[PDB]
RNA sequence: CGUGCCUACCAUGGUGACCACGGGUGACGGGGAAUCAGGGUUCGAUUCCGGAGAGGGAGCCUGAGAAACGGCUACCACAUCCAAGGAAGGCAGCAGGCGCGCAAAUUACCCACUCCCGACCCGGGGAGGUAGUGACGAAAAAUAACAAUACAGGACUCUUUCGAGGCCCUGUAAUUGGAAUGAGUCCACUUUAAAUCCUUUAACGAGGAUCCAUUGGAGGGCAAGUCUGGUGCCAGCAGCCGCG
């Protein structure tokens, strides 16, 4: 079914170069919509300042009220629904604080419990959330 | 701009599967048998043995009368004899591939100390080779990861030291306590 | 939602326990010595049908 | 106590000098300083001690040999001429007396701004 | 200097489905780097070669070599001192400052080494070298160890041994040493243009108040608890299945 002659390498590179676009990973890696569509400008982390604190509902088999921080960016200016990771930290994240955000496990999908949140809170005003969830490095007053 | 040095070798192999029960048991009994600190210095010996195996298979790929094969094979046999893994008997290139991991660990410093005395419990021989008490030759040896070459293999002395060399490094504390 | 301020409930209602004085932990070469001597010298009387590494 | 020997030896009769590599053996105390090795090498060469220079000293990690480079000369005028001023500074034959930063560059600037009699007035004083 | 590089005339030509022409590149081109059957895939701004540029872009003197910018002239956008008539500027150099961003070093010393410029053995060089921050990353590696006495939890040689232990792992907050050596406290060396750091040596320098090893996990993948007490689809955990 293939083409296997000694002068067919142009036909091969043309056919594979056409069929290589049908993979999701190649087109999301080499098409500009993964720069001009997502936030971060194609980055891993970005600062942001809190707009509001919204509780979202979880999925159907898991009944939980997840806590989320609507983040106004500094670089791009988009509105990002983040996620407060740990048990407390809602009392530690106040209104209009500098918040560093990241991903969960994948840029494309989200966590199977939270419906529409791709992003996760890392820092609270240049002091990280792991210290605030532990006992050291309390916030400035 | 600057021109000093830019080179980087990683004598360090992390295996693909991180958690294998039989392999972790083998590595733990290997460390407990040959007196080591962590598994990165097991992986050093694994990487050196694997590099020797890759070079040996690259030599065995070529034809028998090839000059590069003859030169590099004779040099590799000479280097393995000067290390002390092989003998002066079988000089076959597949006899290089017929080697295990424990041969270089036997040809380390403190295992040759265990074979030729003054070791006294390898876990104490770690301290005996960290502190200046076991000295292969006039150039002082301090580092545990040291390959004992077969050319001398016996010059294990120590001079100007605590048990035989002399001096009062810390027995002056006990003598001032008794005085 | 109205119940948004249910935060830190478990860490506010969980009773604290004082961490008691634990001895120092031997590390590195000593830790590998005790890991070898925990499961490679005096375990083979207990036969390998049943396993008891933690209980 | 100590033992001073040579390893490599060269002779440059163009400059009337003899170069050598010096190993000093130590089964005992610490690294012997600049003065005593120079005095013992002057005694072994059987001339005046104010002519032999030496530089560099290593240590082979506990006793052993210490390695350096020794310059044995025969003429003190050739010693003052051929040796650089930084190796005259070990005995204090050359002194600069102003080892300060930006003095040369600020004199260049004050001679770059004004020109002539005012330049000779400000830049020299 | 050969050239449609330019000019006058004449002919209508030249390229292309073997991708011409036009667009985008978060495209400087390579030697190379990462990735371990082989074939491949992705980067390469970056120390070496070559090219381009000195906010954009045009013109030019000198000079063999420049359309140079730590050279000049004019325009646009900035921007300094004015006593308001005029002057003076280009850190994508070395430090450093502002902004930007998740993101990156000190207004240090020296021409001592390497070479480079100049009339010259003699001057100079933020080119460079040394030092400071530095867990980008790489190499070696103690972290409390070890050989001793004894209660033995007792596996093992073998004799009714309810043990003779010249083999033994281990809890020993039980004792004794090399009182080791290492980190730090620091004389004198040494290195160095002057120092610092590597190493050497003099005196100090451990017995759980030690001189303190953390980072994640313990349902399967994936190593490890059907331990205890609260929380009771709430908090939450979990990258996937799932638990509450
Ligand atoms: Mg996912
Ligand atoms: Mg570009
Ligand atoms: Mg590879
Ligand atoms: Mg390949
Ligand atoms: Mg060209
Ligand atoms: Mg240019
Ligand atoms: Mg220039
Ligand atoms: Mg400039
Ligand atoms: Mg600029
Ligand atoms: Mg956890
Ligand atoms: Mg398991
Ligand atoms: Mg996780």
């Amino acid at each position: 079914g293939k083409c296997r002659g000694l002068r067919t390498a142009r036909k091969l590179r043309s056919h594979r170069r056409d069929q290589k676009w049908h993979d999701k990973q190649y087109k999301k890696a080499h098409l500009g919509t993964a720069l001009k569509a997502n936030p971060f400008g194609g980055a891993s982390h970005a600062k942001g300042i809190v707009l509001e604190k919204v509780g979202v509902e979880a999925k159907q088999p898991n009944s939980a009220i997840r806590k989320c921080v609507r983040v106004q960016l500094i670089k791009n200016g988009k509105k990002i629904t983040a996620f407060v990771p740990n048990d407390g930290c809602l009392n530690f994240i106040e209104e209009n604080d500098e918040v560093l955000v990241a991903g969960f496990g994948r840029k494309g999908h989200a966590v199977g419990d939270i419906p529409g949140v791709r992003f996760k809170v890392v820092k609270v005003a240049n002091v990280s959330l792991l210290a605030l969830y532990k006992g050291k490095k309390e916030r400035p007053r | 701009p600057v021109a000093r040095s830019w080179v980087c070798r990683k004598t360090y192999v992390t295996p693909r599967r991180p958690f294998e029960k039989s392999r972790l048991d083998q590595e733990l009994k290997l460390i407990g048998e040959y007196g080591l600190r962590n598994k990165r210095e097991v992986w050093r010996v694994k990487f050196t043995l694997a590099k020797i195996r890759k070079a040996a298979r690259e030599l065995l790929t070529l034809d028998e009368k090839d000059p590069r094969r003859l030169f590099e094979g004779n040099a590799l046999l000479r280097r393995l004899v000067r290390i002390g893994v092989l003998d002066e008997g079988k000089m076959k290139l597949d006899y290089i591939l017929g080697l295990k991991i424990e041969d270089f660990l036997e040809r380390r410093l403190q295992t040759q100390v265990f074979k030729l005395g003054l070791a006294k419990s390898i876990h104490h021989a770690r301290v005996l080779i960290r502190q200046r008490h076991i000295r292969v030759r006039k150039q002082v040896v301090n580092i545990p990861s040291f390959i004992v070459r077969l050319d001398s293999q016996k010059h294990i002395d120590f001079s100007l030291r605590s048990p035989y060399g002399g001096g009062r490094p810390g027995r002056v504390k006990r003598k001032n306590a008794k005085k | 939602h109205g119940s948004l301020a249910r935060a830190g409930k478990v860490r506010g209602q969980t009773p604290k326990v004082a961490k008691q004085e634990k001895k120092k932990k031997k590390t590195g070469r000593a830790k590998r010595r005790m890991q070898y001597n925990r499961r490679f010298v005096n375990v083979v009387p207990t036969f390998g049908k049943k396993k008891g590494p933690n209980a | 106590t100590v033992t001073i020997r040579t390893r490599k030896f060269m002779t440059n009769r163009l400059l009337q000098r003899k170069q050598m590599v010096i190993d000093v053996l130590h089964p005992g105390k610490a690294t012997v300083p600049k003065t005593e090795i120079r005095e013992k090498l002057a005694k072994m060469y059987k001339t005046t001690p104010d002519v032999i220079f030496v530089f560099g000293f290593r240590t082979h990690f506990g006793g052993g040999k210490t390695t350096g480079f020794g310059m044995i000369y025969d003429s003190l005028d050739y010693a003052k001429k051929n040796e650089p001023k930084h190796r005259l500074a070990r005995h204090g034959l050359y002194e600069k007396k102003k080892t300060s930063r930006k003095q040369r560059k600020e004199r260049k600037n004050r001679m770059k701004k004004v020109r002539g009699t005012a330049k000779a007035n400000v830049g020299a004083g």
